[PDB]
């Protein structure tokens, strides 16, 4: 019934920033909050024990700090191994342990804006009986950008589906991939197929379409 | 019912500085997300640096690291950019837009009629 | 060193059951209270169980009530977690952690050595090959400058697919994104390329869909049209 | 105005013998008590050896006072504000070094010459500015008039916005401190009390898990707030060491037997935990208490010898009866100090009974 909240959803900060991360309790958990790390694709590791005592074999840049009910978990200088998921937990008692909504820190980077291609569905899938038009974005940061399906200048919904890579070890950016899966009578009933982007690096919504 | 004005600009030696004021009346700037664009006479319009709600940062582009700052005023209701090191290819219309989504998809809307800002 | 390794996690059917072990080596189970916490593929962590083997105290979340059980062994020094009605929000990474008892210090170094965890994945759908198909190079896109590429795969069941490109000759610009769920209960993935529109005509590009689970591996060209 | 230093220098003189015995009792009382000497105690010590060099010359300044004008020559009344100035800033950096040591004692031989030094270096900075100026006809000795009067403005700067800002900024440090550290051992002791009387109350729609819960969190916080400094986390071990005992048998639905550990949380909380919470209780309200002495030496010497001064530099740069009327406020304030001591310092009120009854 303790509900942790993580208030910074998504972090961004280059290497030798300090970061501060902050969660904030229902009720009082005493000083019972630790803070897990978690690289992707492994078991998280304990850092902070207790809210303030760094954990022995984490490094110390890694600090902890309590303010009532509410916890701060602070890396002084960041390093290329600090890119990671963060959370923080109350254990107040071992049927009551509740881990918050995680912090994933990224890596600041310059703005860049999608590269935008349109991929109908080759003759092979359309005669199948079930279509899929694929709208790529490629190469683009930060994260958070829309992508909306226009046919026949309508907007769709529930038929589209988005699958976002994560940061590349060169350029360190974004891509992301939406399937719009349709049937084939519909298709047939439709000449113009569009797919409209919006980014924050963006200044008019970029609309690539075909006509089939 | 949102109106946005922008100040600053005018003739800067290369080498120098300004220090441009971007607010809207209508909408407070608290809560959204803002926005700073270039657009050149001979160019296409471009992207300047984008400044979230709070503290979660700031992100400038590919030619703009480094020289430019944006900083916000949530109480004054605006935002200020300062660009220091000028160039001479600098010389642009400086467009101040307003993210409409909470969750940062860029939906820019509510654009602004802009200072000219020009070197030598 | 101690440690704690996990075992039994697999692919199940719905209202179906599974046991995992989890086998601590280094230090005994009567001194160190046991827990699962799983996390959601995409989505954070969340406890499930514990067990306390001194006292046989075991506790579960209220999502998980009932539908699981959770014991130990202290001759094997390994502790089981036993599920029955595995719904269709239960596939998951589990993971066994480990963590002291009152009073001193282990019991404030909260979850201080995990393990690496299970995945349970369920769905009632059956083991097939997938389904390749080109996107194809459009010369109207970019035309003159760099197109782009790849091969969508559709309807393949289980997550473990490989693709490579031009038989691994190519690593620049290749973007595999990761498998989606669509609503019939299988998986979609699409892996693009990037290439300079002047080799288009010049050069060939062939991607390979490696699937072990159905042993099917799919040699499809891509071609502009 | 005749009356005025008519009326001036018989209550300087009683101010002058008043604060001389006191100030020289408070020296036999160290002369005898060397054993518990503490930082404050030297600190406030040398204040009184600035203030029994201040005490002995009021009688010249109250046979200035009566004869109308100056007597003696210049060099005797830049002596005599070169003592008062020493007095000041004595003051000002004892009780700055007061505000280091019980920050550095609270939050977490040689200063007493610095002092001195800076003492005199105060000294010669109203040496070289004083000077008996004849004005309307009267031989007052008044300092009045480029890079001195700059000097002055920097010293002052310095010497009134960093010590009177560090004043300000340790003493509410201090009564923020001090005030949470008592509030800390309040709601600890409320929800520990608060919550036992839910528990013989949650027969009803088992509301046990909800209220240990809230016990867990407070009784793990007056832990965190020596064959001592043993019993006092130990009594803690068995008090939350029976709350998840409590909580154990209150996941399993276990009410009854619940209750019956709820029994038991009374007897810790009784013989382990009410021992050491007023225990705590005493020592903290008898530091809290020591504060309220050192505030009351500040904010009085801030009430006094700093109107004055204000008042010097606006007549020096540049209403007769503001002078007059802050003119016998800072020289109050040496024979002040001793009343002061009594009715509101606790340890000096012991001795001085036992002197009395010795
Ligand atoms: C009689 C005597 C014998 N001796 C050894 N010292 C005294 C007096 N000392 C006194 C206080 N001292 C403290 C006040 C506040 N705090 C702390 C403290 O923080 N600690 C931690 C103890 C104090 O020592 C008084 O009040 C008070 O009178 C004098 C120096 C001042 C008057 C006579 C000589
Ligand atoms: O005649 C004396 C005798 O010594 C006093 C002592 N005063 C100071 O030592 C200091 C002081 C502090 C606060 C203030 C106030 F105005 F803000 F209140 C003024 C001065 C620290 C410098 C000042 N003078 C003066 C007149 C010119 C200064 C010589």
């Amino acid at each position: 019934d303790i509900q942790m909240t993580q208030s910074p959803s998504s972090l961004s900060a280059s290497v030798g920033d300090r970061v501060t991360i902050t969660c904030r309790a229902s009720q009082s958990v005493s000083s019972a909050v630790a803070w897990y790390q978690q690289k992707p694709g492994k078991a998280p590791k304990l850092l902070i024990y207790s809210a303030s005592s760094l954990y022995s074999g984490v490094p110390s840049r890694f600090s902890g700090s309590r303010s009532g009910t509410d916890f701060t978990l602070t890396i002084s200088s960041l390093q290329p191994e600090d890119f990671a998921t963060y959370y923080c937990q109350q254990y107040l008692y071992y049927s009551l342990v509740t881990f918050g909504q995680g912090t994933k820190v990224e890596i600041k980077r310059t703005v860049a804006a999608p590269s935008v291609f349109i991929f109908p569905p080759s003759d092979s899938q359309l005669k199948s009986g079930t279509a899929s038009v694929v709208c790529l974005l490629n190469n683009f940061y930060p994260r958070e950008a829309k992508v909306q399906w226009k046919v026949d200048n309508a907007l769709q919904s529930g038929n589209s589906q988005e699958s976002v890579t994560e940061q590349d070890s060169k350029d360190s950016t974004y891509s992301l991939s939406s399937t719009l899966t349709l049937s084939k009578a519909d298709y047939e009933k439709h000449k113009v197929y569009a797919c409209e982007v919006t980014h924050q690096g963006l200044s008019s919504p970029v609309t690539k379409s075909f006509n089939r | 019912q949102v109106q946005l004005q922008e100040s600053g600009g005018g003739l800067v030696q290369p080498g120098g500085s300004l220090r441009l004021s971007c607010a809207a009346s209508g909408r407070t700037i608290s809560r959204y997300a803002m926005s700073w664009f270039r657009q050149a006479p001979g160019k296409e319009r471009e992207f300047v640096a984008v400044a979230r709600r709070s503290g979660d940062g700031a992100f400038y582009a590919d030619s703009v690291q480094g020289r430019f700052t944006v900083s916000r005023d949530d109480a004054k209701n605006t935002v200020y950019l300062q660009m220091n090191s000028l160039k001479p290819e600098d010389t642009a219309v400086y467009y101040c837009a307003i993210d409409s989504d909470t969750f940062y998809s860029g939906s820019y809307d509510y654009w602004g009629q802009g200072t000219q800002v020009t070197v030598s | 060193e101690v440690q704690l390794v996990e075992s039994g996690g697999g692919l199940v059917q719905p209202g179906g059951s599974l046991r995992l072990s989890c086998a601590a080596s280094g230090f005994n189970v009567v001194d160190f209270s046991l827990h699962w916490v799983r996390q959601a593929p995409g989505k954070g962590l969340e406890w499930v169980a514990y067990i306390s083997s001194s006292s046989g105290s075991t506790s579960y979340a209220d999502s998980v009530k009932g539908r699981f059980t959770i014991s130990a062994d202290t001759s094997k020094n390994t502790a089981y977690l036993q599920m029955n009605s595995l719904r269709a929000e239960d596939t998951a990474v589990y993971y066994c952690a480990r963590w002291g008892y009152w009073p001193g210090e282990p019991w404030w170094k909260a979850f201080d050595y995990w393990g690496q965890g299970t995945l349970v994945t369920v769905s009632s759908a059956s083991t097939k090959g997938p389904s390749v198909f080109p996107l194809a190079p459009s010369s109207k896109s970019t035309s003159g400058g760099t197109a782009a590429l790849g091969c969508l795969v559709k309807d393949y069941f289980p997550e473990p697919v490989t693709v490579s490109w031009n038989s691994g000759a190519l690593t620049s610009g290749v973007h595999t994104f990761p498998a989606v769920l669509q609503s019939s209960g299988l998986y979609s993935l699409s892996s693009v390329v990037t290439v300079p529109s002047s080799s288009l005509g010049t050069q060939t590009y062939i991607c390979n869909v490696n699937h072990k689970p159905s042993n099917t591996k799919v040699d499809k060209k891509v071609e502009p049209k | 105005r005749q009356f005025s230093r008519a009326f001036v220098p018989i209550a300087y003189s009683l101010i002058c013998v008043f604060g001389l015995l006191g100030n020289i009792l408070v020296v036999i009382t160290f002369a005898f008590y060397k054993k518990a000497r503490s930082m404050t105690d030297v600190y406030l010590a040398n204040m009184a050896i600035a203030d029994i060099l201040f005490a002995l010359t009021l009688p010249f300044w109250a046979v200035s006072h009566a004869t109308g004008a100056w007597v003696f020559s210049n060099a005797t009344c830049k002596l005599l504000k070169g003592i008062y100035a020493i007095n000041f800033n004595c003051g000002m950096w004892l009780l700055t070094c007061i505000a280091m040591d019980r920050y550095i004692a609270i939050v977490q031989k040689i200063i007493c010459l610095v002092v001195w030094g800076l003492s005199v270096i105060i000294s010669s900075s109203t040496f070289v500015f004083n000077q008996k100026y004849n004005t309307q006809g009267s031989d007052v000795c008044e300092p009045k008039y480029r890079w001195k009067l700059l000097m002055l403005g920097l010293e002052l700067l310095f010497g009134f916005f960093i010590p009177l800002m560090f004043m300000i900024f340790c003493y509410t440090a201090i009564v923020k401190t001090l005030r949470r550290q008592l509030a800390d051992l309040e709601d600890n002791w409320e929800t520990l009390n608060d919550n036992l009387k839910v528990i013989e109350k949650a027969d009803n729609a088992a509301q046990v898990k909800d209220a240990l819960t809230k016990m867990r969190a407070a009784a793990l916080d007056a832990q965190k707030a020596s064959p001592e400094m043993k019993d006092f986390r130990h009594g803690f071990d068995i008090l939350v060491g029976q709350i998840d005992d409590a909580l154990k048998l209150a996941n399993e639905g276990k009410v009854k037997e619940a209750q019956a550990a709820a029994e038991q949380l009374k007897t810790t909380r009784n013989a382990y935990i009410q021992k050491y919470l007023e225990r705590a209780r005493s020592t903290l309200q008898k530091e809290v208490k020591a504060i309220r002495v050192i505030i009351a030496v500040v904010l009085v010497f801030l009430a006094c010898q700093i109107p004055h001064n204000m008042v010097l530099l606006v007549t020096a740069a540049n209403i007769a009866y503001t002078k007059t009327v802050t003119e016998v406020l800072a020289f109050l304030h040496c024979c002040l100090n001793p009343v002061l001591y009594a009715f509101i310092g606790q340890k000096f009120r012991n001795y001085f009974l036992k002197i009395l009854k010795d």
